[PDB]
């Protein structure tokens, strides 16, 4: 499995997108958040439901091999690099990077 | 008018001659329109591949036989059972050519297997018809392999049960292990000097040792292994004068190949003298129904008699009237010292020298 | 754990109904083995999954057999829960980790010795196929007889060879004189053993027929060679759904997996994948009960307290569910044997005489069974008595008592000529017989009104 | 749970991975490299109950993984580059498969 | 065993039986060891409570 996703960088004052080259009516993608100089924080599990103690502005869909993130409202916590990572086959793979200003 | 054949082989000299005849089974069968086309495949390291590659290729194929020819496998397993089991899916028969576990003599799991070689019970048929010769009475029992020791076990009894005697001690544990020193000091206490062996070789080179720091090689005492019991490390730690058993022509597989073939030829020219000829589908994909024919055709090839030596399946599917050799170990040589007919044995010549005193 | 329910079924069961514990629930229609490995390899990268419970609608032994072989080259416990799949095999392997629900030949043959003792029928003989695993069962029973408080009368063996040519088989088929007889075969040869017998006669009302559950194949396929009355137990219990197994076999797993756990963590264990072991389950779920049903299994895998179900064959051509199992005892629903007179539509069979007495000091003495083997003296008979619990109520029971003195041995030496059969009872109404306002009572008011035959009881 | 590890480096190398906050016998031990210019990659897990190891086959011949079930330790040795690492575990619900307890990391450089 | 659970101590018999097997000793040539036997009972066959088999 290989992930692609664009933009690289975005420019906002937004929505992101990730495509992939399912499992039994359940869809394996994550994103995860990293400011810099961090660990990663696990923010969306399974492409549609979101992870306790975390703020209601993200919500997520997709299914197939094309998926996508928004959110909303903007405010300053979404300044960081974004990936989505498979787990449909061992072992796992991360995306590119989005950056956010 | 074609017949698939399914075979497993890898020394390429092996497949030259299955090949040769299969060519040369349609030269005594006349000019009749039957053909018989050959498939062959090779050894692969794993027991999944494998089973899974044969299984549809020869299903594809639309093959009626399936055979098992290779005896030096580094895997000590012997394991054809995949393909015996996919093969008896379909109810299409199977034919092996080296395995001789009596696991496989049972028919309630290897629904559609046949080999051409007997299964070790017959060393101990063999044993008992030897008891027919000395007037011996009184036997103590050791198998390590508890799934054939059943088995050996049960043949032992079957055995008995015309005579009525009933063996002094018998035993069965687990493969592997050393301290059975116990045993052996329990067993001395007895009356019956007749031991019977029949284990792995690891068991068996440390039972040969355990008896030889136990000093229980001396004179009077009676010696009986199979053949699986002297060879590799085990034939190493053999005390002098004990009695071995040969297995005749059971290696070169040319010969053995050629009869196998040869019967083939002989039952499918047989069958093709029937009605309701059907063929299997291409079962690999949604086919999950069996064929019609298949105890038929198991049925035909269990009443398959010859002369041309005489090659015969029992009720359990199995070679009988195999000729057995003895040998004794003088001063851990070989030698042949007696053979055993299709009921009877022969002595030869060579004298009877045993671990302790006399030669009677 | 992580496991996986695979059900491949006709029938619509459908899919939603089905510290780290995941379950999955699949329907599959096709049973063709390259399918089997497919699905076997493909949900093997699925998560580690530990946990296989399967079952079949086919009637196809060979999934059995493959199932336990992939178990045994993945070393992966997987459970046979309906179908062919489910069908008992004949001999595990230790390398293997396959296990079965059902009991085996062993199990059966005494619940059928079991319900044999329980109607006193003592007198049989041993009909047996060229069909595989005879041997063990002909020892089994020999074993069973010798160890027994009944003392049985058992024939020699019948033992076929072949498809019966009708010129020395039926010498031994004729040699076969009593009225209980076990048979053992396939369901193929069934139909013909049956239509042969039936020639020869021996297909009477008193020629009873029992078969293990191989010969009772199909629900639906019923041959008419049957007669209405064949004695057959199988395992199939209609009143538990397969739902039911497969939460028992959730609660087996999930029991054996934490009893498990604390000896040591790190037990459950899948393999990697199909291409390219210490501690496990294998000896430890022996000894297992959840919910007080004690599912527990033996050395071989077998169970340890199976469902089993006594089947016979109406008039209506169907296989009538009767007698169950308990935990270790026999229950019978119908007490009194029904005569199943009719097997086929050529068979006038017409033969007994109900016989009531009354309790005489010399002649009828009603003597308690002996409780040491439940069973009347052999110098005793049968019989039984309507005996009232309450005076409130009029509802009574049939206890069953023996029965002796000396107008009795006059009934069993005219049975001895006459050859004749009698259903032995004593009445509850009263004294002998008196007309009261000619209204009779007693053994008259039994022979008057018909309701009985005859009374062997002293009268004047 | 929390977790520790050892200290920067500058041949072979080693890197310790210490668990103080469950059960060290339970639970898999996953490696990753976040070597700077791309998100990351994937090396092998390890179970310290019964010790079954699998590698990836990029990094397979370069990254050997140990476990020590009496310190509750995991040691992963590189042979004969430059990049960050991290030790991780699974929550344990299983099936998802992610990465919730991240450790400090260990910078190699050559 | 109830009264005396394990009290064995070597004792003097004699009567019939005992002359007759010191006369078969003496005719023939072996050596012999004389010991009770745990209770005083001849013998019967008896289920044992567990696999109920005779014993
Ligand atoms: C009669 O014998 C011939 C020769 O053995 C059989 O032909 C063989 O058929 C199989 C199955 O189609 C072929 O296997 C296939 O090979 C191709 C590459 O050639 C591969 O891409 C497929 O995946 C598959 O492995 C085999 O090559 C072919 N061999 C030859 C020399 O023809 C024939 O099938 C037999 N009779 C029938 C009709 O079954
Ligand atoms: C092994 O078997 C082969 C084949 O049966 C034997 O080769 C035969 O030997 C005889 C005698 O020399 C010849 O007449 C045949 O023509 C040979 N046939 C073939 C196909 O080679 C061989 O002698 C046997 N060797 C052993 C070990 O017994
Ligand atoms: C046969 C055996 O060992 N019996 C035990 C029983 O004593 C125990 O209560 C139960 C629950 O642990 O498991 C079983
Ligand atoms: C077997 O072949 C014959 C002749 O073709 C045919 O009549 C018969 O129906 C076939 N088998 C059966 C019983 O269907």
């Amino acid at each position: 499995i290989v992930l692609t996703q664009s933009p690289a960088s975005l420019a906002v004052s937004a929505t992101i997108s990730c495509r992939a080259s399912e499992y039994y009516g359940t869809t394996l993608m994550q994103w995860y958040q990293q400011k810099p100089g961090q660990p990663p924080k696990l923010l969306i599990y399974a492409a549609s439901n979101v992870d306790s103690g975390v703020p209601a502005r993200f919500s997520g869909s997709g299914s197939g091999t094309d998926f996508s993130l928004n959110i909303h409202p903007v405010e300053e916590d979404d300044i960081a690099m974004y990936f989505c990572q498979q787990s449909r086959k061992v072992p796992s793979t991360f995306g590119g990077g989005t950056k956010l200003e | 008018k074609i017949v698939n054949i399914g075979a497993v082989l890898s020394t390429r000299k092996h497949e030259q001659m299955f090949r040769e005849a299969v060519n040369q089974a349609n030269k005594r069968h006349g000019s009749w329109k039957i053909q018989l086309n050959a498939t062959s495949v090779t050894h692969k390291p794993n027991a999944i591949q494998m089973a899974l590659s044969v299984c549809e290729d020869l299903i594809s194929s639309q093959v009626y036989a399936i055979l098992v020819s290779h005896p030096p496998t580094p895997n000590d397993h012997f394991t054809p059972t995949p393909v015996s089991y996919t093969a008896g899916f379909y109810r299409i028969p199977v034919l092996g050519l080296t395995t001789r576990m009596s696991i496989y003599s049972d028919k309630s799991i290897h629904l559609s297997f046949l080999r051409t070689v007997p299964p070790y019970s017959h060393q101990s048929s063999v044993w008992f018809e030897m008891m027919r010769v000395y007037n011996w009475n009184h036997i103590i029992l050791l198998v390590s392999d508890d799934h054939e020791g059943r088995a050996a076990q049960k043949r032992l009894e079957t055995l008995l049960e015309e005579r009525e005697s009933k063996a002094e001690k018998v035993l069965q544990f687990d493969p592997g292990t050393k301290n059975v020193t116990a045993l052996l000091m329990e067993a001395r206490d007895l009356e019956a000097r007749v031991i019977i062996l029949s284990a792995s070789e690891d068991d068996a080179a440390t039972v040969y040792r355990a008896a030889a720091m136990l000093n229980m090689t001396g004179s009077g005492y009676v010696w009986l292994v199979g053949e699986r019991e002297i060879s590799g490390n085990a034939l190493r730690y053999a005390p002098d004068g004990i009695i071995g058993l040969q297995l005749i022509n059971g290696k070169n597989e040319s010969a053995h190949i050629s009869d196998a073939v040869g019967v083939v030829a002989q039952a499918v020219h047989e069958l093709l003298e029937k009605e309701n000829i059907t063929d299997p589908p291409r079962g690999c994909v949604g086919n999950t129904n069996i064929w019609k024919t298949g105890p038929l055709f198991k049925r035909v090839l269990m009443s398959s008699k010859y002369a041309d030596g005489r090659v015969e399946f029992n009720e359990d599917g199995d070679r009988k009237f195999a000729n057995y050799s003895i040998m004794n170990l003088q001063n851990r040589k070989l030698v042949q010292v007696g053979i055993y007919n299709g009921t009877h044995v022969i002595p030869n010549d060579r004298k009877i020298i045993w671990p302790g005193g006399e030669t009677e | 754990l992580n496991i996986a329910v695979l059900l491949g079924h006709s029938h619509d069961v459908t899919e939603r109904e089905l510290l780290d514990v995941n379950v999955v629930a699949l329907l599959m229609n096709r049973t063709d083995p390259k399918s089997l490995i497919t699905h076997v390899c493909d949900l093997m990268s699925g998560a580690r999954i530990h946990g296989l419970v399967f079952g079949d609608d086919t009637d196809q032994e060979a999934v059995a057999q493959m199932l336990d072989f992939i178990s045994s080259q993945t070393f992966i416990p997987i459970l046979g829960i309906h179908g062919g799949a489910s069908m008992i095999m004949a001999d595990k392997d230790p390398t293997s980790t396959f296990f079965q629900f059902g009991a085996s030949i062993q199990q059966q043959a005494t619940v059928m010795l079991k319900i044999m003792q329980d109607y006193d029928w003592h007198v049989f003989s041993l009909v047996t196929t060229i069909f595989p695993g005879y041997r063990d069962f002909i020892s089994f029973i020999k074993t069973t007889v010798d160890n027994s408080f009944v003392g049985w009368d058992m024939q020699n063996v019948i033992t076929l060879d072949t498809s019966f040519e009708d010129a020395k088989t039926q010498v031994q088929l004729k040699k076969i004189h009593s009225s209980v007889i076990l048979l053992y075969c396939s369901k193929d040869e069934a139909v013909l053993i049956l239509s042969e017998a039936r020639s020869l006669g021996l297909t009477g009302y008193d020629f009873f027929w029992i078969v293990p559950s191989l010969v009772s194949g199909n629900t639906e396929l019923i041959p008419k060679e049957f007669p209405s009355g064949l004695i057959s137990v199988s395992y199939d219990d209609w009143d538990y759904s397969l739902e039911a197994r497969v939460r028992d076999g959730l609660g087996i797993l999930t029991t054996a997996a934490s009893s498990m756990l604390e000896k040591f963590s790190y037990i459950p264990e899948a393999k990697a994948s199909c291409y390219g072991p210490l501690h496990t389950l294998h000896q430890f779920m022996v000894n297992v009960t959840w919910d007080g049903k004690d599912l527990s299994f033996t050395e071989e895998g077998y169970q340890v307290h199976p469902r089993l179900v006594v089947i016979v064959l109406n008039k209506d051509r169907e296989w009538e569910k009767v007698g169950k199992w308990e935990n270790q005892t026999l229950s019978l629903r119908h007490a009194v044997w029904p005569r199943y007179k009719s097997f086929s539509d050529c068979e006038p069979d017409d033969n007994h005489l109900s016989i009531v007495t009354l309790e005489e000091a010399p002649f009828v003495i009603v003597e308690d069974i002996d409780p040491l083997t439940e069973t009347c003296v052999r110098n005793t008979v049968p019989c039984r008595k309507f005996v009232k619990i309450n005076n409130s109520t009029n509802e009574g029971m049939n206890v069953k008592k023996c029965c002796k003195g000396f107008c009795i041995d006059i009934l069993k030496k005219l049975s001895r000529t006459v050859k004749f059969t009698y259903d032995l009872y004593l009445v509850t109404n009263g004294k002998h017989g008196k007309k009261v306002n000619n209204v009779w009572n007693g053994m008259i008011g039994e022979v008057v009104y018909q309701r009985a035959v005859m009374a062997v009881g002293s009268l004047t | 749970v929390q977790l520790q590890q050892s200290g920067a480096e500058l041949a072979s190398v080693k890197i310790s991975c210490k668990a103080t906050g469950y059960t060290f016998r339970s639970y898999w031990i996953e490696w990753l490299k976040q070597r700077p210019g791309h998100g990351l990659e994937w090396i092998g897990e390890i179970l310290p109950g019964s010790g079954r190891t699998n590698y990836n086959e990029k990094f397979k011949g370069k990254a050997t993984i140990t476990a020590d079930t009496s310190s509750n330790t995991a040691y992963m040795q590189l042979s004969s580059d430059s990049a960050v690492y991290y030790c991780t575990r699974s929550r344990g619900t299983m099936i998802t498969r992610e990465f919730t307890y991240w450790g400090q990391g260990a910078l190699v450089t050559v | 065993s109830p009264g005396s659970p394990r009290h064995t101590v070597p004792q003097c018999c004699y009567g019939f039986c005992v002359d007759l097997l010191i006369k078969l000793a003496r005719t023939m040539n072996f050596t012999y060891e004389v010991h009770l036997v745990a209770d005083g009972k001849f013998g019967t066959q008896e289920r044992v409570n567990n696999s109920n088999k005779k014993e």
